[PDB]
């Protein structure tokens, strides 16, 4: 709870996540998988959290949001972690049918990899990223600010980690808006969990990425596609954040 | 704290939201059946007398030999099997020899857009294709697949526009493009018809396809274009005897990749089959 340990934990975790995200770039054929299934760069926040947990004191606070136990609140949060991806995929479908050229499912695209290999890969990508960003980093920031501002801080760091400047700066702006809203939803999805946040965070992260690739795989790189996704995610974000604020 | 009634409320929302999710992916998983409108046209010529008229007076019926490099004359038995319209009825792919290529069916726009996913030039003008197929009375599946094959490797470069002086002309159906020079002859044809915009190339070519190949009602289907059962051996669109079967497979496979089927069919009945038909209809409809 020390002010120094808080700032260094924020600093240490961030710099080693970004450092490993670049150091693991060349190390792409050391797991026996291709990027389509599992991006090795997603192990950067996982290793970052494990190293921070060891180099810092107060292991009780370090492992606060790592509650592996099934609880009735997380079961309730688990099905919320399924609705919110489903509603965003719905808004994306209507936008693609109405304003674009529809969408194609993954199974009808001539895949050289089984669909189970992809689903298992997106779950493990969801597990390692949320283990370090929401199960560890979130409750660390939550020791000095409430869930809202803690979600804003983890949102900025996750968006830098998930930054995508491949398709231009305008595409990266809307992808930034999507990953930022992606973090505000999960900050609320794991609010007041008594730590039991791994299952909530991985269920939402996996359903999101797999739901996007299973439905909008033919839309990769389209500036209009990242716009409606960023907007549909932000619209569902402000509604879910606004809902849980007035009942509060 | 942990709650049990909040779970029931969310299992309920989970079932509802998953229902609308499935209700929007149902188009791309389940077969869409279409009620068929089949026109049955009785003929005065028997199948034997129609086969006789294909065997001798024209005798331009070609067949690719086992080498698949040279054409030869078709046998009398080979012509008989290729023109027996009764064998193609219970066939899944060859039933489209009888598809009325002149009747716009009205297939969902999203189904067509999903087929042109790897052809961005044709996907941009999906609306122009469907508007033309309906205004110019051409089957949209036939109009599209023709534009797909007539805009191949060197021909799609003609679909994006050829710079001629200070104008760029488009040709989406490869019409007027001779085998000597497909881009040059194709662009010169589009320049004489004022196809300076893609929309003009879509409608004008669909207008050309209807006025040049769908003029006579007696030759609407692929079968009647190849064998002309109302005038056997005469105004026939091809010499290859597998021509009607090769195009029908292209049409049938296009329909299968969209998870739907054709609607308007026109089948011609030879004289020998037309005897036991009219008696069976009256028998199966009237019951005293
Ligand atoms: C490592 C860089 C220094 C930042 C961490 C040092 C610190 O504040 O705490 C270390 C101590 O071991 C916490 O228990």
């Amino acid at each position: 709870i020390s002010g120094f340990q808080w700032a260094m934990t924020i600093f240490v975790f961030f710099v080693i996540t970004m450092a490993l995200s670049i150091m693991l770039r060349d190390f792409q054929s050391i797991i026996g998988v291709k990027h389509f299934i599992f991006e090795v760069t997603d192990l950067a926040p996982l290793i970052a959290a494990i190293i921070c947990i060891l180099v810092f004191k107060y292991k009780k606070v370090q492992l606060a949001g790592l509650k592996f136990s099934i609880s009735l609140k997380v079961i309730e949060r688990l099905l919320l972690a399924l609705i919110l991806p489903l509603i965003i995929l719905i808004i994306g479908m209507y936008s693609f049918n109405t304003f674009a050229d529809s969408f194609i499912l993954l199974q009808s695209t001539g895949l050289s990899v089984p669909i189970t290999h992809i689903l298992i890969g997106h779950i493990l990508m969801a597990f390692v990223v949320e283990f370090g960003f929401r199960s560890y980093l979130q409750n660390i920031v939550e020791t000095k600010m409430n869930t809202f501002f803690a979600s804003i801080v983890v949102g900025l760091m996750y968006s830098v980690f998930s930054a995508n400047t491949t398709y231009g700066t305008e595409f990266a702006a809307y992808n930034f808006l999507y990953t930022f809203s992606f973090s505000m939803i999960l900050g609320e999805l794991i609010r007041a969990t008594k730590g039991r946040t791994i299952y909530i965070a991985t269920t939402f992260h996996a359903s999101m990425t797999f739901g996007l690739i299973f439905l909008f795989s033919e839309e990769i790189g389209d500036l209009f596609s990242i716009k409606v996704i960023a907007i549909s995610t932000a619209i569902v974000a402000v509604g879910y954040i606004g809902l849980s604020l007035i009942i509060r | 704290k942990g709650s049990i009634f909040g779970i029931i409320g969310l299992v309920v929302i989970f079932a509802v939201v998953s229902f609308l999710f499935f209700s929007m992916i149902s188009d791309q998983i389940f077969f869409k059946h279409v009620k068929s409108d089949i026109k049955i046209e009785k003929l005065n010529v028997t199948l034997n007398d129609a086969a006789k008229k294909q065997i001798n007076n024209y005798t331009s019926q070609q067949v690719s030999n086992k080498k698949n490099d040279a054409w030869r004359d078709a046998s009398a038995t080979e012509i008989k099997s290729a023109m027996d319209s009764g064998t193609f009825i219970d066939n899944e792919k060859q039933k489209y020899q009888f598809l009325d290529l002149s009747k716009y069916q009205g297939i969902d726009k999203n189904r067509i857009k999903r087929m042109l996913v790897d052809r961005p030039t044709l996907l941009k003008h999906t609306d122009d294709f469907l508007k033309a197929a309906k205004d110019k009375h051409v089957n949209e599946v036939y109009l599209i697949s023709h534009a797909l094959l007539e805009t191949g490797a060197v021909k799609s470069e003609l679909a994006n526009g050829v710079e001629i002086d200070g104008k760029k002309y488009y040709n989406f159906y490869g019409v007027g493009a001779l085998d000597k020079d497909p881009i040059k002859t194709g662009a010169e044809y589009a320049k004489k018809h004022g196809w300076d915009t893609p929309e003009k190339a879509i409608s004008g070519g669909a207008d050309f396809i209807h006025k040049h190949f769908l003029s006579s009602t007696d030759q609407n289907t692929l079968y009647s274009m190849r064998w002309n059962p109302k005038n056997p051996g005469e105004h026939q669109y091809a010499t290859d005897i597998k021509w009607a079967e090769s195009n029908a497979t292209i049409i049938a496979d296009f329909y299968k990749n969209m998870k739907t089927e054709g609607k308007y069919f026109k089948y011609f009945v030879y004289k020998d089959d037309s005897k036991h038909l009219n008696k069976k209809l009256a028998a199966a409809l009237e019951h005293h």
